[PDB]
């Protein structure tokens, strides 16, 4: 059975579950003041000043029974508007509040994006509270705040000053087009760090009164000195003085988590809570300054870096990365000492999973609720490889499977790094952890992993060593990593850590269901009137010409979307560069260079990603089979019956965004033979050679097309091929596909699984049909499956579970996650989700609870394949 | 006052908080709200003696330093080095 969580757990958890999303001002104001009053500073000391000013001047917030502490702001589930980023997904809903007019329409992508309204979400205005954004509550008062902070960013926040410069660009129409779409789900800009890989070494190895140090140090050394680099030479100096002034920052924050500490134990009656307040204290007040020396204070200095980075840009996806092997040393330690035992070490790492837990990122909808769900995608990663190629399983990584058990929440997600290396034993475990349907351990190939690593990161050096140190940034984007030499407790242990910028930014999701649905309606967005490509006006005679047109489709969509994203990272790492994050990530100090200036080890981060790549092939698969192949159907009859839906309601009427209810309306006998047939056609998951062969030149030709494409670090794009939530939106924005998908509903989830209820032939031939290609030519390939829960009872269950990841992984396939879970059950809590406020499933690179999902997605979840053997 | 105006408050979320004291949930506006005897006054730039001039909103005047800037009598000030209890 698994053990009770520990008290202090349970009380917070109790208060967790009442928390309201909250964007406050506070960071907002602060940086923008800081900001302003040094206008004329050199842009790396200003921005460093002012992301300083923005955490060590907040108000820390510390909760009764925490050991650990910190949070985004004041709020627990706290966020904060990033107006210098993007602001115009709230400032128009602000100026309508301030001058009591209506607040105008959201644009497209937002519009089509569903915020879950249960659990933390604020999505509608009550009492005092303004919902900003579909979710976040705002107190009232702060609304003209939020105005008057935001004010001097006209014209020039990264999205504006980046819009400038794409209306410059030849394709600025056309990609403006695919935007208000829903083609690609969103900007870049939205979210200019994360998908990639913290790296806690240097405070965990110097602490900040030696970082200060090293930072004067080479102050003295390189300050108004070039050497033979006429580029960035002389920037050297400017880095290292805006890193003394962010690393102040951090210790300045650090204290005032200390000094409120003190203050609460000085009036804390209850001796118990004031110990906690006590060794917080001097936790805080210690890792503000020097290199710690536990524990407690080592895994508390990783959240101050974790806080410090999501904290300075808006983003999800700041993986963790392998946090039992980077606290490995500190834990031993402290067991070995005696000064802690596994036990307390368990509670906190159940507390820390409730800090990860309530990280939020204040962001558009269509960011929030139409791709992450409100997930943040902290994930932790385990097992894996060492510096040494031995497996890295460390006994503290037992210890976060266990606090995961005990402690059930969306976060951190867990990463197994699945090596022939890994223990029976930590795979049992992390098995048994994964069959209870929290949805983690996810499963992950470390050698496919490692694989994409050297063909990908070849041509900037990437090693072996450096392959073994990757893992997942955010849900799946596979980032690069090294091993950096932490001396502690009289030994060198070589710890891993994130090497890149982020690997989820580029072009992003393009729906190619709705493409293709471009190209059978001649570049006319059916749903919408709006013509968005150029007609092709080609007569579709056969199924190389609209597969060709589809491809010169794709290609102008990446071109245009390519370079205007380009201008929106540029823009942001020119002008907006990041303080924190270009202190903790190697080389940017050895090298003198921040992230902007690709400081980073590894910088051919920068990627594509696809979306609906089941729904796509599929409906290649079916028109294909019944226009081209057999000739039952002229492609004017397949068009018409995907514009008219198959007779059936649309989603758009019913808000049943899955196969699962079709309301049948009369006109559906009309289409009922093209609609069989279609849903009849050969479809992917099925070891299905039909299928499984335009599935396999999808792979070939996509990685040909986004190879030659350049980011703006002038490194060849590459493709990042995961749904998150998007699969909802892109959906909703794409009619009826060939393969007997209805209107307005989900795509496939994922980019591996199986269409829903497509899969005939048994798990086993959707695993034969993924691998049909090489996985580690793409970042990644998702793969989502649902066990009923009596699939995998008993030790044996486990067992079965196991070798179940075991086949999948062997024949190369990069990822599995599971739902164990009665879907009558899902569709119980949808029902009446008031009755199921613990309820997590897992969705796609994360857990949520049930009740902070929209309806889509919830749908789309109830309706995957289940699967009772 | 109300109980968001004290020090003895601990944050939570846009609508409620704890008290420090009783450790129970305490509402930010409405029936619940107003201060108790044990208050004391939480550090805002609103009780700051560099702040002054605000508006109807609670946004004025910061000379905190010699150049002068706006502030919001809400926004916390316990980590604000300039700060001055009025
Ligand atoms: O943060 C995450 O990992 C989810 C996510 C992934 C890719 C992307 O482009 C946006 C969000
Ligand atoms: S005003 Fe009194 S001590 Fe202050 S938060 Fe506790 S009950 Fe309100
Ligand atoms: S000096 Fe500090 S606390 Fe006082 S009004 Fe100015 S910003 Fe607020």
């Amino acid at each position: 059975d698994i053990p009770e969580a520990k008290e202090s757990t349970q009380k917070l958890m109790d208060i967790y579950y009442t928390l309201k999303v909250t964007a406050d001002m506070e960071a907002a104001y602060w940086y923008n003041r800081t900001w302003w009053e040094n206008d004329g500073e050199v842009i790396e000391v200003r921005r460093a000043k002012a992301v300083a000013a923005s955490l060590s001047h907040m108000t820390p917030t510390i909760l009764p029974y925490e050991k650990l502490v910190m949070n985004k702001t004041k709020n627990v589930r706290g966020a904060f508007p990033f107006p210098w980023v993007c602001a115009s997904f709230f400032n128009a809903q602000a100026e309508a509040l301030m001058n009591e007019v209506d607040a105008p329409a959201e644009n497209e992508a937002d519009s089509v994006s569903v915020v879950g309204a249960g659990g933390g979400n604020v999505t509608e205005s009550y009492g005092n509270v303004i919902s900003i954004a579909k979710k976040f509550g705002m107190r009232k008062e702060e609304i003209p705040v939020l105005v008057k902070t935001s004010k001097p960013w006209e014209g020039i926040s990264v999205e504006e000053l980046s819009n400038k410069y794409s209306k410059m660009t030849p394709g600025y129409d056309q990609f403006k087009n695919i935007m208000e779409s829903v083609i690609c789900m969103f900007d870049s800009f939205a979210i200019p760090q994360g998908r990639e890989v913290i790296n806690y070494y240097m405070p965990l190895q110097y602490g900040f009164d030696g970082i200060i140090k090293l930072c004067d140090e080479k102050i003295a050394e390189v300050m108004g000195e070039a050497g033979d680099d006429g580029d960035f030479g002389m920037s050297r100096g400017y880095y290292y003085a805006a890193m003394k002034e962010i690393t102040k920052g951090l210790s300045a924050w650090c204290e005032n988590y200390s000094k409120r500490a003190k203050y609460l134990a000085s009036i804390e009656t209850d001796s118990e809570i004031k110990a906690n307040y006590e060794k917080i204290e001097e936790v805080m007040g210690n890792i503000a300054h020097k290199k710690p020396a536990n524990f407690w204070e080592a895994i508390q200095m990783t959240l101050c870096c974790h806080f410090g980075v999501v904290n300075e840009d808006p983003q999800s996806g700041l993986s963790i990365g392998r946090l039992g092997q980077v606290l490995q040393p500190f834990y031993e330690k402290d067991v070995e000492d005696g000064i802690m035992t596994d036990e307390e070490v368990i509670e906190l790492l159940e507390l820390y999973r409730i800090k990860i837990t309530c990280i939020e990122c204040f962001a558009s909808a269509g960011v929030s609720g139409g791709v992450l769900s409100g997930n943040t995608f902290n994930n932790l990663s385990l097992g894996g490889q060492n510096y040494d190629g031995l497996s890295a399983v460390t006994p503290l990584e037992y210890l976060i499977v266990e606090a995961g058990m005990r402690n059930q929440t969306p976060q951190p997600t867990l990463s197994v790094l699945y090596d022939e290396k890994t223990p029976e034993d930590f795979l049992m475990k992390a098995a048994s952890c994964t069959k209870l349907g929290l949805g983690y351990p996810a499963w992950m190939n470390n050698q496919t992993g490692m694989n994409f690593m050297m063909r990908n990161y070849g041509p900037e050096g990437m090693d072996l060593h450096d392959a073994r140190a990757w893992c997942l940034g955010g849900c799946l984007e596979s980032a690069p990593g090294c091993f950096l030499p932490l001396e502690y407790n009289g030994k060198v242990t070589m710890i891993p850590g994130g090497a890149s910028p982020t690997c989820g930014t580029g072009v992003h999701f393009i729906g190619m269901p709705k493409v293709l649905e471009l190209v059978l309606t001649n570049g006319l967005d059916k749903r919408t009137g709006k013509q968005v490509y150029p007609p092709h006006n080609k007569k579709l005679d056969s199924y190389e010409t609209m597969v060709n047109q589809w491809k010169e489709y794709m290609e102008l969509t990446t071109d245009v979307v390519n370079r205007c994203n380009n201008i929106q990272m540029d823009i942001w790492r020119k002008y907006n560069m990041p303080a924190v994050n270009s202190l903790l990530k190697p080389d940017c100090f050895k090298k003198g260079k921040h992230i902007g200036t690709m400081g980073a080890r590894y910088n051919s981060c920068i990627n594509f990603e696809s979306c609906g790549t089941i729904t796509f092939v599929n409906s290649l698969s079916s028109i294909k089979k019944n226009v081209f192949d057999d000739s039952k159907f002229t492609i004017e009859e397949m068009t018409d019956a995907m514009l008219n839906n198959f007779g059936f309601k649309t989603a758009y009427e019913t808000e049943v965004f899955s196969p699962d209810f079709r309301e049948s309306t009369d006109k559906s006998t009309k289409y009922e033979k093209i609609f069989a047939a279609c849903v009849n056609a050969p479809k992917y998951g099925n070891a299905d050679k039909y299928a499984d062969e335009i599935f396999k030149a999808y792979h070939y030709y996509i990685y040909d097309m986004t190879h030659k494409f350049r980011s703006y670090y002038g490194k060849p794009l590459y493709l990042c091929q995961i749904s998150v939530s998007t699969h909802g939106p892109q959906g909703f924005v794409t009619l009826a596909t060939a393969d007997g998908r209805l209107a307005g509903t989900t795509y496939s989830d994922g980019s591996v699984s199986a269409a829903a209820g497509t899969d005939k032939n048994g798990i086993y031939a959707i695993f034969e049909s993924a691998t049909v290609y090489d996985h580690s030519m793409h970042q990644n390939a998702q793969m989502n499956l649902k066990l009923h829960p009596t699939a995998v009872k008993g030790i044996n269950g486990t067992r079965k579970l196991l070798d179940l990841v075991r086949a999948y992984m062997r024949k190369g396939g990069f990822h599995v996650q599971f739902n164990v879970v009665d879907s009558k059950t899902l569709r119980d809590a949808q029902l009446t989700p008031e009755k199921y406020r613990e309820l997590m499933v897992r969705v796609a690179g994360f857990t949520q609870y049930w009740c902070e999902i929209g309806k889509p997605i919830q749908d789309e979840v109830i309706y995957r394949t289940e699967y009772d053997k | 006052m109300r109980h968001y105006d004290c020090k003895n408050y601990i944050n939570l979320d846009c609508e409620k908080g704890l008290c420090a004291l009783t450790k129970g949930m305490v509402p930010i506006d409405g029936e619940g709200s107003e201060a108790c005897p044990n208050f004391k006054p939480a550090e805002k730039c609103g009780n700051c003696k560099n702040f002054c001039n605000p508006d109807k909103y609670g946004l004025g005047t910061c000379t905190g330093l010699e150049k002068e800037n706006w502030a919001y009598a809400t926004c916390g000030a316990s980590a604000c080095p300039s700060y001055k209890a009025e």
